RNA sequence: CAAGGUAGAGCAUGGGCCGGUAUCCUUAAGGAGACGGACGAACUGCGAAUGUGCUUUUCUUCUAUGCAAGCGUAGUGGGCGAGUUCUGGUAAGCAGGACUGGCGAAGAGGAAUGAACCUGGCACUGUGCUAAGGAACCCAAUGUCUGGACAGAGACCGAAAGAGGUAGGUGAAUAAAAUU
């Protein structure tokens, strides 16, 4: 496709992707309420916890609200299987469990392996909210070799919050 | 370290590619997060287009040859914000890239003038020949008649203690 | 006697004016706020020059007559009476409040220490902030030395940081100087003493006719 | 989908007996009947059964009861009525 | 130290608009209302019987019993911690028609089509339902007609 | 989808400072003035950001180890402080309000020491990693590059006013190296 249109001297720039990868930074012990109340609603909980949201314009307005404290951004495929390769699971109700073809094959009719699974979340946006609320949020560690500078200045300013675009999955590949 | 980008971007509306323009900007930047950043701060301020009107549909890198380290004249043009006003200025510097000689001017403005990096613009980057040399600074050494000998001394161990009889620096 | 200019540098307070609500204010000092050859043409001293504020603080109306009388006794001796006109910009009407007590106080039947504290006028203010013109000149080309060193001596009678500097205008006109000589020939000014009026496309015929006949050409 | 899949299971669990209960009474006869009960909610899903066992439960101020004209009115054509209590005559 | 009288503070509200001063049009005394209704309450600060407390200025409520020249309006305010139910009583001079259900009106009228023909054809509504914004969306470009920008403007 | 009059901006009703060309009125003074500059917590012609309420799950997102009418009954009714703002006062570790988190009732690691500041909320063990803050020695971990700076200075530290030394920018000259 880019060799077609660079014979025909055009450009071509493919939609945004229907999903932002977050990452909780820094405590959130003294936040107000308001701020308190959202991070719940993301399912974020602790410190180095990662977990994905739909891209929509109700969702970058509660990202504005929280900005001061979480990583965001975008994720191409082979950091989101190294991602739920090392550190995914799962859960039916009120019981964790491993991601298995049992446990798939119960909960989804159709999905039978754990490669569909990861199939369907990148490719299908219309199964998103299904396929997204069987996983449980990522569990971390801290960086390997640690924050270059202040954590909690904006990434313009040489800190770790904020929109990191294309390049969220070199903090995200630290952390696994 | 300091890279060369150059960026490209369109208005949409509610609707897409509402004008049939394209926009261009060359940075001096540490990456492309810096560099985005940029292009959004000057549609800002010379149009009025805010980010969520616009789209980058392009990031470059611009890359120079010179395999063989050849030393070269450049010229720049610059601005700095200090507590008075907006300073603007021009000098001279040799090296063997238009980056190698945009990290040297940072460098000497945060020297002189207490700076940090963020508040200096660079306006132009010009290459020079030997005729064209305004200030006094590097015309000596451009002219190739410069030779000097070592001030500071070399150690000649990693040890911490060594015998008197032994010899010490370089 | 008066109290030193610390306790009334900053603009703490709310403005505070004469009016029905606050009776028995004393007069200001400054009185007198145009000195020089007023009705001079505006054609006929074009070099202006200005005292400039760095600062943002209340100036009492002690100082202002003091600094008068340092730049005008300046250039009435050096410039002559008919060459110059000075402006002071500003007019001093905040109203300061004192809570006057005794000093040989601990026991009285007077209502003493912070028991009903609200204070009584005394004295006035001019209240200022940044890149505001507090004294101005208009002058022959001939004297801006002159008129440098004459704004020099009002800087040393008021708190803080004020610059001298030279205008790109004609006069006490808003105009700048390469402007107003385009609109000068071409015929589209009309004197009004101090400043200027500008002839425009605008009313009845026979109006625009009557203007013109009276322009500074 | 997953809204109404969500209220669905809310709204069975409301119903579902609570297994960390028990009856306060030293009656043996009357905890012998609450063991039969439990054993079968266990093993069964059916709303009338759990009713039931989360009734034994409760104290004798909760267990209020009926007098026999009552219960013909709220028995609405049944043939078999089923009450956890006491049931008294109506000189009516 | 301030009063409660009925009428405190309302030196601002309850003044009229320059250029509209006088009594209300004709509009106003020929708009009927109905139960069930919502209203919308601006004081007419000319008409002097029927006024309402200054706190429901700029409220709106729902029509609970219709008068000769008045209104009853339902409202809810927090008192103590807890919830109060208030019932108003207003004169038409005062209130307008509110437009808080355009939208939801709208979208019945459309959800009333396909909710019968649910039952012919399909068994359940496709209920036509709003999406917020989603995505930037994809875009071919001729790459003509290039606009270089620099920071030209020194800005002494 | 409503309501609002603060910051900014303005001086058209009301209050109110200084000066005015032509022209006009008298005087042979003064006054008026087609206009310019300066202003109000109890002046307004215009008007934000943030905050407040209404409808819609027929609207994203979360949700049962969750909410909870009703009944019975406790303690409390001296508060203090930080950030952002306000009123009285020359001010105050002073007196008094508003909003969002704290100490009270909060330990642990860091600012040498400190109720409230930075990191970050505690059952009991074991192995790894990071924060804030550090890395000659006291004391676990330290070095490198480029400019400035000589004062028993600085790393910890006061004003209006200024000359001297040195490093750079911009604009004027002159030039039989340059200089002002």
């Amino acid at each position: 496709s880019e060799e077609r249109m660079q014979k025909e001297n055009k450009i071509y720039a493919p939609k945004d992707p229907h999903f932002y990868a977050v990452v909780l930074i820094k405590s959130p012990l003294r936040a107000s309420n308001k701020i308190k109340k959202t991070l719940e609603l993301f399912r974020l909980k602790h410190i180095n916890n990662c977990v994905l949201v739909k891209n929509n314009e109700s969702s970058r307005q509660m990202l504005q609200k929280i900005r001061n404290f979480v990583a965001y951004g975008e994720l191409k495929l082979k950091t989101l299987r190294e991602l739920i390769y090392k550190r995914g699971s799962c859960h039916i109700f009120s019981e964790k469990l491993n991601i298995t073809n049992e446990t798939l094959e119960d909960a989804f009719k159709n999905i039978r392996c754990i490669e569909e699974f990861i199939y369907e979340l990148y490719f299908n946006d219309e199964r998103f909210k299904e396929l997204n609320n069987f996983l449980n949020p990522f569990k971390l560690t801290p960086p390997k070799g640690g924050y270059k500078g202040r954590k909690a200045k904006d990434i313009i300013e040489g800190g770790a919050v904020g929109n990191h675009q294309d390049k969220i999955g070199e903090l995200i590949k630290k952390m696994i | 370290a300091i890279n060369e980008y150059k960026v490209y971007g369109i208005k949409i509306d509610d609707n897409g590619v509402v004008g049939d323009e394209v926009y261009a900007h060359i940075v001096f930047a540490t990456n492309e997060l810096l560099a985005k950043s940029s292009f959004n701060k000057i549609l800002k301020k010379q149009k009025k287009i805010k980010p969520k009107n616009t789209k980058v549909i392009k990031v470059e890198e611009i890359k120079e040859d010179n395999k063989d380290l050849d030393v070269k004249n450049y010229g720049i043009d610059y601005y700095y914000k200090s507590k008075r006003c907006d300073h603007k200025g021009y000098k001279e510097f040799r090296g063997v890239s238009r980056c190698h000689a945009v990290d040297k001017l940072l460098c000497d403005i945060g020297g002189r003038h207490s700076v940090k990096r963020n508040l200096i613009f660079i306006m132009k980057v010009k290459e020079l020949t030997v005729d064209e040399i305004k200030k006094d600074k590097i015309k000596i050494f451009a002219m190739e008649d410069v030779e000097y000998p070592a001030y500071r001394n070399v150690l000649r161990s990693n040890k911490l203690f060594v015998s008197e009889n032994e010899k010490l620096f370089n | 006697g008066r109290r030193p200019g610390r306790c009334y540098r900053y603009c703490k307070n709310k403005p505070y004016i004469k009016s029905r609500f606050c009776r028995g204010v004393p007069d200001p000092k400054i009185r007198i706020h145009d000195l020089g050859n007023k009705n001079a043409p505006c054609v006929d001293l074009p070099l202006n020059v200005n005292l400039i504020s760095y600062s943002k603080e209340q100036l009492s109306s002690e100082s202002l007559e003091s600094a008068r009388i340092a730049v005008n006794k300046y250039m009435m001796v050096n410039a002559g009476k008919d060459n110059y006109h000075v402006r002071i910009n500003v007019h001093p009407y905040h109203i300061l409040r004192i809570n006057k007590m005794l000093s040989c106080a601990g026991a009285d039947r007077l209502q003493t220490g912070m028991r009903l504290a609200y204070g009584k006028p005394y004295g006035t203010a001019a209240r200022v902030r940044f890149g505001q013109r507090i004294i101005s000149i208009r002058t022959k080309d001939s004297n801006l030395k002159m008129a440098m060193e004459a704004l020099r001596r009002a800087r040393y009678k008021f708190p803080g940081k004020y610059e001298v500097q030279k205008s790109n205008e004609y006069g006490f006109s808003g105009i700048e100087r390469s402007q107003f000589e385009e609109l000068k020939n071409n015929g589209k000014l009309i004197n009004m003493g101090d400043h200027v009026k500008i002839i425009k496309e605008k009313g009845t015929v026979e109006r625009y006719v009557k203007l013109c006949e009276n322009a500074i050409q | 989908m997953l809204k109404q899949k969500m209220f669905e299971h809310y709204k069975k669990k409301a119903i579902l007996f609570d297994e960390s209960r028990v009856p306060r009474t030293k009656n043996v006869f009357y905890q012998s009947l609450f063991s039969l009960y439990k054993k079968v909610c266990e093993n069964t899903e059916n709303e009338i059964v759990h009713k039931i066992t989360k009734r034994l439960t409760m104290s004798r101020t909760e267990r209020h009861p009926l007098k026999l004209s009552n219960i013909i009115e709220q028995a609405n054509g049944k043939e078999i009525v089923v009450f956890v209590g006491k049931v008294l005559d109506d000189d009516k | 130290v301030s009063s409660h009288g009925y009428r405190r503070q309302t030196r601002n509200l309850f003044s009229q608009a320059f250029r509209k001063h006088g009594m209300p049009n004709t509009s106003t005394y020929l708009t009927q209302y109905a139960v069930g209704e919502y209203v919308d309450i601006k004081v007419n600060p000319a008409i002097h019987k029927g006024m309402p407390h200054k706190y429901y200025h700029g409220r709106t409520g729902i029509i609970k019993e219709v008068n000769r020249g008045s209104v009853i309006v339902l409202f809810n305010r927090i008192l103590a911690n807890k919830t109060v139910e208030r019932k108003v009583i207003v004169g038409i001079e005062h209130i307008r028609k509110s437009k808080c259900q355009d939208e939801y009106l709208k979208r019945l009228e459309i959800n009333k089509k396909i909710i019968e023909e649910a039952e012919k054809k399909g068994e359940v509504p496709v209920l036509f339902k709003r999406q917020p914004k989603g995505p930037k969306p994809a875009v071919e470009m001729l790459m003509n007609n290039i606009i270089e920008l620099s920071y030209d403007k020194v800005e002494s």
